[PDB]
RNA sequence: AGUGGAGCCUGCGGCUUAAUUUGCACCCGGCCCGGACACGGACAGGAUUGACAGAUUGAUAGC
RNA sequence: UUAAAUCCUUUAACGAGGAUCCAUUGGAGGGCAAGUCUGGUGCCAAUUCCAGCUCCAAUAGCGUAUAUU
């Protein structure tokens, strides 16, 4: 409602120095910087574990063991019934690593050695990008979770010459779908491994949040003693180098494909494979260790007449 | 089908709205 | 004398409860 | 919180979908929403809207173009 | 061999059915409609009406743990396995490991040469709870997933087998049942397994005839209640053949006379919009007399919601057979 | 939705040509990235 | 002058009912029929049509 | 061609019908260009979220953030 002249209206009544700056920023720079060198000290050095490094051939028409002969300082090979993961050190370059690889297809093998692993190498040939199994165990990789990777080609110096420019031209779109601001490296000979063991060295790291608010192992040596052989059950002597967090022996031990299980004594050993050249450490108290309780542990009518008259 | 672009489009544009 | 509301007055809500884990 | 400065800021997803694109502790790239410094006239106090997830933009994830790693 | 592929071919239209006509299930034209739904309910609202998650739950509920406040004791303990210093072997220590009772089967599998890798549980991440862990699907797999048939779980350095529910991930109190996982958007998938504090990487995958292991779907570990109800959902049809004003004949929703009464106090909805409530039963023949606020067309088809909590089940197999190498078909 | 319904009804108080008022009055045609 | 009180009848509600039709329409039982197209089955070794008698049925009836 | 090449330019041979040798990026049903449209999904016919059709604009380019004019 409206009011009209008739209604009283009364209009209301209206009523740092540069040098200081300079100083700070240095400051904080000097603080950040030695934040970085400390964590990228950490890893592949002397008082840290070795760089760990998948490699995955992405092709079949990729030959791994020529790309494994031209990755290997001094080489300490390491050797299983198929596989051959070695260590590598390099003290002209001061840095260690432990290079293992993996065939795309093989889910578990490529799964649990790219959950370990600080580095995934993933090696391409010129023509194609990746196979079918390739593209399966990327996707597969990508959803697990990636660290830093590196893209490394095999086999673009046997083509002729006046094609492999144009060549790396296609194969860099080709990539560009799944992996958009990658650079191609080109493994072919010795000095390019050189080149690639140095970016491998000096590269940031993607940090993964699960392995890194946990402590975790991969076994480099295992050993079996058992309690009856009959019984196929006995105390198993696992060596590798810790990984993720300090290792607390009260905590239960998970082996991936295998189940948890109660864990009973640490020691110490001296290191195999030092970067420059039979104590115990800790045993299981029985009272604050963890047990395996998984599953809580407290366990007048007549004959005819119908039921409607009734 | 497939759609004619460049300057066939455009001669399809000016025919559909001054021609006819 | 029941129907599909009033039978469900006929549950109850305090047997299989899981274990807590407290704060 | 924002890498180069430590502050705190609230960002916006363009909507459910692209959300789940989206974790915890995952490194995020931000512009601000439109109006050259200002908030949204629809929405009270927000100003700035995720871009990129993982290095991944979110208009590749939801249209099915890219993949993003975890 | 073929009687895989009529499974397949069933599996396929039971699928298009779901996709074309969500919930609707056909009224049992021989067990009474009380019987068959006797575990059931209606809800006025889906999303506002109340629902105790303490009711009725069942056995496999005694067996598994729960959080009072999840999000506080997650960050108490990451915050103590941060911030604290305990006593153990250190980052880079090249240590050997003492572990007390292993199956000799491990050990050879080393001597092959398969990677055998370990860790380091949080506290209570040994017991078993549930998990709701929400996944997509992955383009490259178009073959059907029922509810609750076996898959493998990566979910966080853990690889198990298990039966999950498909659910609704939407902001609401309670979550609709999905029968299938649907190919376009993302579900919750709810199994009986051992705690995991997240982040972590789900991967789910099917085991083939041929012993590949097909990736099906990707995603995260959202949470670990219990708390959390599945909502299964049947969809009752009748037919209006008989129309007056603001009131309809209802045939073929029931079938005995009493289900009419059974199935009383739950509202109605129609196809395009209508609302209303049961009258009365006809008789011997389940028909029903409905009260509807406004006139129907003759084509239109009155249905009914009915609504049961489900919980997964305890099909929980630490042990996952080993792949053949992938390859494509 | 209902903005849009004041703002063309201010329109149509105006006296100018306003659209019919239809099922898609208000109505987000896309999210925008 | 009454009606509202009482008895009886009638109208809407409501209650009982298989139905107590409704703003012979209702109920309980028994008949009769009810696409082609595609593809896969049976078919002259036989597809299929007709039928007296007796019976079920509330009654009869090759429905 | 050039230091030697590459590219371009010149020239043999092959090289086009769905000439599949397949143009994108944005916006439109409140105003500058552009809608009387469809199907799912909840809330009490109105109405949150999702996928499309149709149209318009510039075009090997076209959106966005920020600064600035």
């Amino acid at each position: 409602h409206r009011p009209g002249p008739l209604k009283q209206q009364n209009k209301a009544h209206k009523g740092l120095s540069r040098v200081d700056q300079r100083h700070r920023a240095s400051q904080l720079r000097k603080q950040k910087k030695e934040a970085v060198l400390a964590e990228k000290r950490q890893l592949g050095g002397k008082d840290g574990p070795p760089h760990q490094v998948l490699v995955v051939p992405l092709h079949s028409r990729i030959s791994l063991p020529e790309a494994m002969q031209l990755l290997q300082g001094t080489v300490h090979l390491n050797e299983l019934g198929n596989t051959q993961n070695f260590m590598l050190l390099c003290p002209r370059l001061k840095h260690r690593w432990f290079f293992t690889s993996a065939r795309p297809g093989d889910l578990h093998v490529v799964l649990d050695m790219a959950k370990v692993a600080d580095t995934i190498l993933f090696l391409l040939d010129p023509l194609e990008g990746w196979d079918s199994t390739g593209d399966y165990c990327l996707s597969c990789l990508f959803a697990q979770g990636l660290p830093t990777y590196t893209l490394a080609v095999q086999g673009i110096s046997g083509l002729p010459l006046k094609k492999q420019i144009d060549t790396r031209k296609k194969l860099s779109k080709a990539v560009e779908k799944r992996f958009p601001h990658d650079k191609l490296l080109l493994l072919d000979t010795q000095q390019e491994a050189g080149m690639l063991l140095r970016q491998l060295a000096n590269q940031k790291q993607q940090h993964l949040a699960f392995r890194d608010r946990r402590a975790y192992l991969f076994a480099h040596a295992v050993d079996f003693v058992p309690s009856e052989e009959n019984n196929l059950v006995g105390t198993l002597k696992i060596s590798g180098y810790v990984r993720g967090q300090t290792l607390n022996v009260n905590r239960l031990l998970h082996i991936v494909g295998y189940g948890d299980f109660q864990m009973k004594q640490i020691d110490a050993p001296g290191d195999p494979f030092p970067l420059n050249p039979k104590v115990l450490m800790k045993a299981d108290p029985g009272r604050q260790e963890s047990l395996q309780a998984e599953v809580i542990p407290d366990p007048k009518v007549p004959k005819g007449t119908s039921s409607y008259q009734a | 089908k497939k759609k004619k672009t460049g300057r066939a489009k455009r001669r399809m544009q000016y025919n559909r709205r001054f021609v006819n | 004398k029941w129907d599909c509301e009033s039978i469900c007055s006929t549950y109850s809500n305090l047997y299989n409860h899981p274990q807590l884990i407290k704060y | 919180q924002l890498i180069k400065n430590g502050k705190k800021i609230t960002a916006f997803v363009p909507n459910d979908g692209c959300l789940n694109f989206i974790e915890e502790n995952d490194e995020v790239l931000v512009a601000g929403f439109g109006r050259k410094g200002h908030a949204v006239g629809d929405i009270p106090g927000v100003r700035f809207k995720v871009v990129k997830v993982a290095n991944v933009s979110l208009l590749a994830l939801y249209k099915g173009k890219k993949e993003r790693p975890r | 061999d073929e009687e895989a592929e009529a499974k397949m071919l069933e599996k396929y239209k039971q699928e298009r059915l779901e996709e074309m006509f969500p919930d609707e299930v056909d009224t049992p034209r021989d067990v009474a409609a009380r019987i068959r739904f006797q575990k059931y309910r209606g809800l006025k609202s889906f999303r506002t009406s109340p629902w105790d998650p303490k009711e009725n739950l069942p056995q496999d509920y005694a067996r598994i743990f729960q959080f009072q406040n999840f999000t506080n004791t997650r960050k108490s303990i990451f915050k103590e396995v941060e911030e604290k210093e305990v006593e153990g072997a250190e980052v880079g220590w090249y240590v050997t490991l003492h572990v007390s009772e292993v199956p000799v089967s491990v050990v050879e599998c080393f001597r092959q040469g398969t990677p055998l890798i370990a860790f380091s549980l949080l506290p209570h991440e040994q017991k078993m709870s549930v998990l709701n862990m929400v996944v997509r699907r992955d383009p490259g797999n178009t073959e059907p997933v029922k509810a609750k048939e076996e898959l493998i779980f990566h979910c966080g350095f853990r690889r198990f087998r298990a039966s999950p529910l498909f659910s609704q991930h939407t902001a609401a109190d309670k979550h609709k049942l999905q029968r299938f996982l649907t190919a376009d958007m993302a579900l919750v998938a709810t199994v009986y397994a051992p705690i995991t504090f997240p982040p972590a990487s789900v991967l789910l995958f099917k085991q083939k005839s041929n012993g590949m292991h097909s990736l099906i779907a990707t995603g995260h570990l959202m949470s670990v209640d219990p708390d959390r109800m599945v909502i299964k959902r049947v969809v009752l049809s009748g037919h209006p053949f008989k129309i007056f004003t603001k009131m309809a004949v209802v045939r073929y929703m029931f079938f005995n006379r009493e289900d009419v009464l059974w199935f009383k106090p739950v509202e109605l909805r129609t196809k395009w919009g209508r609302r209303g409530h049961i009258k009365e039963p006809l008789g011997t023949h389940g028909h029903m007399k409905c009260s509807f606020d406004g006139k129907l067309k003759s084509q239109d088809t009155v249905l009914m919601n009915l609504y049961k909590r489900v919980f997964p089940k305890w099909t929980y197999d630490p042990y996952v057979p080993e792949p053949v190498p992938w390859l494509k078909s | 939705r209902a903005w849009v319904l004041e703002k063309k009804e201010r329109h149509r108080r105006q006296g100018r040509e306003v659209r019919p008022d239809t099922q898609y009055t208000g109505r987000k045609r896309k999210p925008r990235f």
